């Protein structure tokens, strides 16, 4: 999906400053590169309200919603 | 259509008035705190265009001032002196107010806005050379309808006066 | 003058130093026991120390148990709250009925809340973009910096530099109400208005004492308007409609009160609820009015029923002594009103012509009490100003008795006309 | 001749209620017929309105059917004419599903009830002789105006230069300045734009020159009921809601406020209370909740003047089952004075036809009207009343210029009353849906 | 149209000049006194002088009410509004049932505006400035305008000179002119000017055809109730009034007054004309008391259409009542308001008329004995039954290959289907 | 400290259940009076409620109106700690026009049930030295530090003016920063590490993740009929809140106060609801006999169907005999600050044995404004009897509207 999400700064600079309003966290563990198979149980009616009313929309409308 | 009997009309305040209150928790999460600044960036981004529109059509009345009707029926003396000053601009004369307590000239600085008279004040707290200056601006220009004095100002320094009309507010 | 309303003669309750009810007195006649027991209720109210205390006025039609109500909140004053209501009212299609009962409940509760109101005003001089902005007045020129909420406010009201303008800090409001009068004179017509410059210090703080209920609080803090921001400004474009409080908001409220009260910048004044028809209430208003005279915070509420044994709305075959059912008789004091003889009558059509400015002859008086021996109290009343008509258009200054007879010919009572149906 | 919005209604032959000085009601004048002890009541109640010094009178007219109760309520808001505001609703219509009962009936009450304000203002009124404006590419303009007595030169400031060329003033044009606000509203043309100029396919007519001083101080008198006030304040977009009536329950603390602030305006010289009348037609539709809130709102000292009309007699109260007179409860009716009316003769209702004869603008013979006032007598009013206009109808389409008996007894065998209806019906009850 | 409905074959009342009732035309049959009767109510709609004035269709169920009706409609033809109601669309869920009873009396009050527009349209050539001595200074500003007819020069005020910038009219522009304001408003480049290789939409515009100075007309038929929507909700407010649902609303007494008012400055200046009509109001037994009532004051009102009734309930209790029964379902004191039509059951023969305008509305052709055989089908049951069964009886033909309908399809139709008759009869047993 | 906004109620005397703890209830302690084995009673499943262990465990009281249910009630809420949460309730309140039925008392249920959550935090407070834009001194009465700032910090200290001399907190994970006052500064450390527990109701999570700003829904009302999803999807977080440690379950009591007035479905969905693992205790109360329930022509022994009943135990409450009323009367006049004879005292428990007890707590108020009308300082039997003559009670009115019934409205 390309989504991106930054989830904080690494906790290797947490001495960088002294006092900073950030969220350090650690590096990750494993490689850069993960794969993991997943299941994921929904209900049709999940997909109802999902589809009922737009969501994640940056118009101004959706907004509004 | 309605626009002037409109504004004539908006005038309840709400006697109270609060910010919403605001949810407070140590450690927000990173998450909530992002949507909820994405989501008042885009709010604001594309309210831009219409913003003052949105505070316009959404600020509440907090103020209610007394209408500048009421310093004039407050004072009879204000309502014989209205009269007088109607018939004196319709005979194209000077007036010349004297007045021996300054909030009282205040008052007739208000009540002379209301009628949208050209006026200058001239009290004891303004210095000899301002004095000589209003008086001889009073004098030059010729569209200044009235002039107030204070009676306890040093009008012993002002020798010509172009006036023709002086009337006492009080004794 | 005023427009004369029904209740209009009545001033107090005309109780003597002794608590005892004098005959005719502040507008009342006769119900001297009903009197005095309104006075013990008033005396009650002004103790302040009893929360929800309920009671009763009940009796016949127009034997005073309105007036009486009204009595009551001409003795307390103004400064005590007093919240006139009609049970049909918490039929709302916005709110549900117990939520209308609290919120009456919660309206008849005052808090006088000093507050200290800090004000810029001044000519500006300089609007450079935080704003370090310049205010100018008769004694100086301070220069100030203010949040941008402010200088958003600023510009919704377009202040110009030259334009005198009033900032009320605590409220974020600013008002600009004119150019100053020195730049009146520069142009020979203008479409603005012109006031003179302030003549004061540019910041002062005035303490103010305001007035405002338990239940101003609860909806000011329910439906914010004094967001000022983005979500809040877009929330206030919805349209308004009554909410149902709820009791975390209330309590948020109680226990703001009481640090005020603690700090002493708040005194808060019990007033009264009065429901006129309490027979208007249904069966679930009556159960949410037990747990509610309960409370510690409930005002004291008075209640009007001129009913017989009659079937409590809501329910199928329960019949009640008023109306109401024996669970909430059981936490009222009941105060009996009695039927006016022909002489309390008389004095009360007396103080009702004197009232209504109308001047009236012993004989037409006798006449008119004696067509409200007959009839009804209101109906002989009701006649009074019809009569004087019809006496200014036959030439006379007073009501004779041929006036009160013909007025009596064009319009019939209750039971007569009843009696042409059947 | 044009067909206008209004038309010839059920009550268009009312012009009010036909009394003289002395409130003695004429046999027929403004197009009223008998009925003089209600006429005369009816009067007494219009003048009581009309002195306003008494809140909360409530007058209740009943009758039979067809005896004239909307007739004399109809001629009561003719002769009050419209300075006084005359609300009148029917008793249906107070069930909203916008707004609860007591606060359809309280918006009633508050629309009855007038607020004259008052405000001076500046005005000027004049030629406009001249005007120049020059804008950079601040602007700057010179405005002069004349008023046959006198002309003057004006420096014009900012603002008004952009409102003067917002309303594109030109030359020629009759204007009027408020100098309060700076709005600029064209009054006319005093002359014809040049004949030099292509388009400006006009040639309107020329308003006569202002006469007097330029400038004068104006009164001018604004009216608006208590209910726009309450609307108007009820939320930043109020006034829309007085045309929508999309108006939920405004809060009793904001009708507090307005009732105080009025009451000041009126302590003040600022306004002035006109109050007026709420005429509850067929009240009887109204249930025991909304006579219940009647009681303790004619209390009130912004109450107008209430006016009621039924035809029930002793029937059951709606959304009880308690029989009362007239469908009213003995609390509300102890509240209200009754008016009654009575049944009309032979004479009386020969009048009425005629009357609605003269105002559907029918003529028809004396024969034919005798007919008529038979057939109204034995079946009703309005049934003779509707016959006129289709013996009428009938009559022009045989090209005969008066209504005879033959278009009379054509109409008659056409259209049916209830009773002959009812009779056919029961003739043929086996055809009829559930007997 | 094409569809065929119910009252497809009615086209009128079979009235004569001496409006007298035909026994049989216009698709109608028998009637009589009825469409006499519906006759002076349509010459009453048609003198337009009344106001309020209400008539009641009572009789039998499948006696023409609704056929009268409709033919009444037919007879005013398309220019007067002919509203249709049914008494059960007063129930909404979103508005009170008087606001539906008065929004509905005024979709049948018809408003038909005359709008007279003078304009200047045509293909800019020039756009010549005249310059001249003041007594640079212009006194004109020449514009040339180009249409397929020829060409013409303006000698427009100098002040357009800023709506022309504003614009951005240029040179083979076309634009047009309204006499009045003198505005010049700018709608694209002229097609003589597109190139098949330049991409643009809306910027490209034909040359106008006629002559460059232009009087058009343009009439509008709109009713009351459209101007009451309109004025009442004006289309960021119309950005949460457009995402919101946009419910009715109970529309005020001073916003019709207003639009009463306004209305009537239109009818005096001329630009308007008023063609009140009528509203028809089927099934009015499903109002209720509150609605009846309501509907006492609204038919005394100066400004109701003419109102059409239809009941066939008989002696039945009124909605909202208890046990008050009345004669047709209606308050007595409505019926006194009302003039009352009766409709009256058809003969064998008037049946076999009507089967026969709907088998040749419908297109089917029936062979005489069949038509008998339908019609004595069609005195048992009813008239609406032997009418239903006239089209599958064609397709039962049809299959069958032939054109027309045999006494036999009829027999056999009538043994699939059955009537509310037999079928009580079934469920009886 | 004058007229606060909590005033002398019904139930103000009422400050717990007065029980040893054996859970004998001793005869008047902590305001109650008498009903001892319902005492013992409201003991026992008090201690289940601290307990917590069970779940959808439902109580109801029931007895004549006046024998001291909403007392007892009371007593349970006085007695039961603020920490846990005691959600009290009318039957008719369940009646919105915003919400179903089911849907109110979901709400009530998910309101009675708390989730403790604890969480540190480290606060600085301190007294400013010196700012420089970045670097940041402060100081204590006990010990200096200067901080090296970063660009979001410095950002938080640039939107907030902070100049030398002022004394703010900062919370450190926050940048937080809220002025104080200028200088008295602060005394111990410049950095604490502090904890706080907040307890927040399955309902107010429930709202707050409903929407965008949903808790402002937890205050003006506004809160539609929850999905049921975003119910399923909390319960199961805070049951994994439960398994990791991070919350603890607080369950509480729902009191539905005269649950009469409840129909058939409020009535089968509480025969459901009480059978979640997060179902609280129920408590109600009802003087209601054998009686319609509302909604059905069905009698029930309380107006409660049987169903329900069987879920249920069942604390009934006793007339009061003299001793207990005279004694109730004492402590409603120390209470109320009323001082009386002795004879009034008796006089008193005569006409509450008479009438009414309610009808003697109202008159013990009305003769003490009498007594300070008259300048007395102690309520004697002259004011009892003027009151007495004022104020009627139902019996008595009920005689005087039988005496005038034709005056009266609809009297049947
Ligand atoms: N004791 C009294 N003295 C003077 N006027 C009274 C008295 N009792 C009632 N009135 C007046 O007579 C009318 C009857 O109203 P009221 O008796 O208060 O109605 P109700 O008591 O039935 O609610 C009102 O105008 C009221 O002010
Ligand atoms: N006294 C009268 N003068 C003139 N017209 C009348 C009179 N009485 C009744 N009418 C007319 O006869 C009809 C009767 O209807 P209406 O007056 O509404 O009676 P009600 O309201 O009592 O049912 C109306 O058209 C009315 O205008
Ligand atoms: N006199 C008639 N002439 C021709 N067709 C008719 C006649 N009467 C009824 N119809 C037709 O037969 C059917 C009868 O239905 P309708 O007129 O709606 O009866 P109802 O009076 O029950 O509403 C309709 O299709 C109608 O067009
Ligand atoms: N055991 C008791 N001890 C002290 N006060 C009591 C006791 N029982 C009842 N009361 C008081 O008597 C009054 C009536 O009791 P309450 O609990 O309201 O009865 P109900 O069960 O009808 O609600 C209240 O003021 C209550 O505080
Ligand atoms: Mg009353
Ligand atoms: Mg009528
Ligand atoms: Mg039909
Ligand atoms: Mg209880």
């Amino acid at each position: 999906s390309g989504a991106v999400k930054r989830q904080g700064r690494c906790d290797t600079y947490a001495t960088e400053f002294d006092l900073e309003a950030e969220e350090y966290v650690p590096l990750p563990k494993g490689d850069v590169h993960k794969k993991k198979e997943i299941i994921q149980d929904v209900t049709l009616h999940d997909l109802d309200v999902a589809n009922a009313r737009p969501q994640g929309g940056q118009d101004i409308l959706s907004m509004m919603g | 259509s309605l626009q002037d009997v409109i504004d004539r009309v908006a005038f309840v305040i709400p006697p109270v008035v609060a910010a919403p209150p605001s949810l407070r928790v140590p450690r927000p999460p990173p998450l909530y705190s992002h949507r909820m600044r994405i989501l008042r960036q885009g709010l604001r981004e594309h309210a831009a265009p219409y913003f003052q529109q949105l505070r316009q059509t959404t600020a509440p009345r907090l103020l209610q001032f007394p209408e500048l009707r009421l310093v004039q029926f407050d004072s009879g003396k204000l309502e014989a002196l209205a009269i007088l000053l109607q018939k004196l601009k319709s005979e194209g004369r000077r007036v010349l107010i004297l007045s021996q307590m300054i909030l009282m000239l205040d008052i007739l600085e208000m009540f002379l806005n209301f009628h949208y008279l050209t006026y200058v004040r001239i009290d004891e707290n303004a210095s000899s050379e301002q004095r000589q200056e209003l008086m001889r601006s009073f004098n030059r220009d010729r569209r200044i309808f009235c002039a107030i004095l204070s009676t306890h100002s040093r009008t012993t320094g002002i020798n010509l006066v172009e006036a023709d009309t002086v009337v006492f507010y009080d004794n | 003058t005023q427009r004369i309303a029904s209740h209009s003669h009545v001033k107090g309750l005309g109780l003597d130093e002794s608590g005892l009810a004098k005959q005719a007195a502040s507008g009342l006649v006769g119900q001297e026991n009903a009197r005095e027991a309104c006075g013990v209720i008033v005396e009650l109210i002004k103790s302040k120390k009893m929360a929800g205390r309920a009671v009763l006025l009940a009796g016949p039609p127009g034997t005073g148990k309105t007036a009486l109500a009204l009595a009551i909140a001409q003795e307390l004053g103004s400064k005590v709250p007093f919240c006139p209501m009609v049970g049909s009212e918490v039929y709302s299609t916005e709110i549900k009925k117990t939520e209308v009962l609290m919120e009456n409940f919660r309206r008849a509760i005052g808090l006088r809340i000093k507050e200290t109101k800090e004000v810029y005003e001044g000519e500006v001089t300089e609007l450079t973009p935080h704003v370090i902005i310049g205010l100018k007045t008769a004694k100086g020129t301070k220069q100030l910096k203010l949040d941008p909420s402010i200088f958003e406010s600023l510009q919704k009201e377009r202040v110009e530099a030259g334009d005198v303008i009033y900032i009320e800090a605590n409220s974020g409001a600013v008002k600009r109400q004119g150019r100053c009068d020195t730049y009146a004179t520069e142009f020979d017509l203008e479409a603005e208005e012109y006031v003179p410059l302030p003549k004061g210090d540019v910041h002062k703080k005035k303490e103010i004492i305001q007035d405002v209920t338990l239940h101003d609080l609860d909806v000011a803090n329910a439906r914010p308007q004094g967001g000022q921001d983005i979500l809040s400004m877009m929330g206030q474009l919805m349209k308004p409609k009554k909410t149902e409080i709820t009791d975390k908001l209330r309590g948020e409220i109680n226990k703001v009160v009481n640090k005020y009260i603690d700090q002493g910048i708040a005194e808060l004044v019990p007033g009264v609820l009065f429901v006129d028809e309490v027979h208007m209430l249904d069966i679930e208003c009556f159960t949410y009015l037990h747990r509610a005279l309960e409370s510690s915070i409930a005002p004291i509420v008075i209640f009007a029923s001129n009913r017989g044994n009659c079937v409590i709305r809501g329910t199928e075959d329960i019949t009640s002594p008023h109306g109401i059912p024996l669970d909430l008789l059981d936490r009222v004091m009941i105060i009996r009103t009695m039927l006016y003889t022909p002489q309390e009558m008389k004095q009360i059509i007396k103080i009702r012509a004197q009232t209504e400015g109308i001047n009236i002859s012993e004989e037409a008086l006798n006449h008119l009490g004696e067509i409200g021996t007959k009839t009804t109290l209101r109906y002989s009343v009701q006649l009074l100003t019809p009569a004087n008509l019809l006496a200014k258009i036959n030439g006379k200054d007073s009501i004779e008795k041929e006036h009160v007879e013909e007025i009596s010919e064009l319009f019939y009572d209750a039971k007569s006309s009843a009696k042409i149906l059947a | 001749d044009v067909t206008r919005i209004e038309r010839i209604g059920a009550h268009s032959h009312i012009r009010g209620l036909g009394l003289d000085d002395a409130l003695e009601p004429r046999q027929a004048s403004q197009g009223m017929v008998g009925q003089l002890a209600a006429r005369r009541a009816a009067g007494v109640v219009l003048e009581m309105i009309r002195e306003g010094k008494i809140a909360g009178r409530a007058v209740l007219i009943a009758g039979q059917p067809g005896t004239g109760k909307t007739a004399i309520a109809m001629g009561m808001a003719q002769a009050l004419g419209p300075d006084t505001p005359f609300t009148a609703i029917a008793g249906s219509e107070i069930f909203s599903l916008e707004m609860s009962k007591t606060e359809a009936l309280t918006q009633a009450f508050r629309r009855s009830i007038g607020v004259r304000i008052k405000e001076e203002t500046e005005i000027i009124e004049g030629e406009v002789v001249e005007i120049q404006i020059d804008r950079p590419a601040s602007k700057v303009g010179k405005l002069t105006l004349k008023t046959t007595e006198m002309e003057t030169i004006y420096d014009l400031g900012t603002k008004m230069i952009e409102s003067l060329t917002k309303d594109k003033v030109q030359a020629g044009d009759v204007i009027t300045i408020d100098k309060a606000t700076g709005k600029i509203s064209k009054l006319g043309r005093s002359f014809t734009r040049a004949r030099d100029y292509d388009a400006m396919g006009s040639q309107t007519k020329f308003v006569q020159c202002p006469d007097g001083e330029l400038q004068k101080r104006k009164e001018v008198v604004h009216t608006v009921s208590l209910h726009e006030i309450d609307v108007i304040n009820s939320r930043t977009q109020g006034f829309l809601a007085l045309f929508s009536g999309d108006t939920g329950e405004i809060k009793s603390e904001v009708r507090e406020q307005i009732n105080a602030k009025v009451a000041e305006w009126r302590e003040e010289g600022k306004a002035e209370i006109i109050p007026g009348v709420l005429f509850i037609d067929e009240v009887h539709m109204l249930d025991i909740e909304s006579f219940s809130f009647l009681n303790r709102a004619l209390e009130s000292d912004m109450a107008p003047v209430l006016i009621m009309a039924t035809n029930r007699g002793i029937t059951r109260i709606r959304g009880t089952s308690y029989q009362s007179p007239h469908g009213i409860p003995i609390d509300l009716l102890d509240r209200l004075l009754i008016v009654s009316t009575t049944p009309y003769s032979e004479k009386d209702t020969k009048q009425i036809l005629r009357i609605r004869c003269e105002e559907e603008d029918v003529e028809m013979s004396e024969d034919a009207y005798t007919v008529l006032t038979r057939i109204g007598l034995e079946t009703s009013l309005r049934y003779a009343i509707q016959l006129i206009t289709a013996a009428s109808l009938v009559c022009r389409k045989r090209k005969g210029t008066e209504v005879q008996v033959d278009d009379i007894k054509r109409v008659y065998s056409l259209f049916l009353d209830e009773s002959r209806s009812t009779q056919y019906m029961k003739e043929y009850q086996d055809a009829f849906l559930f007997n």
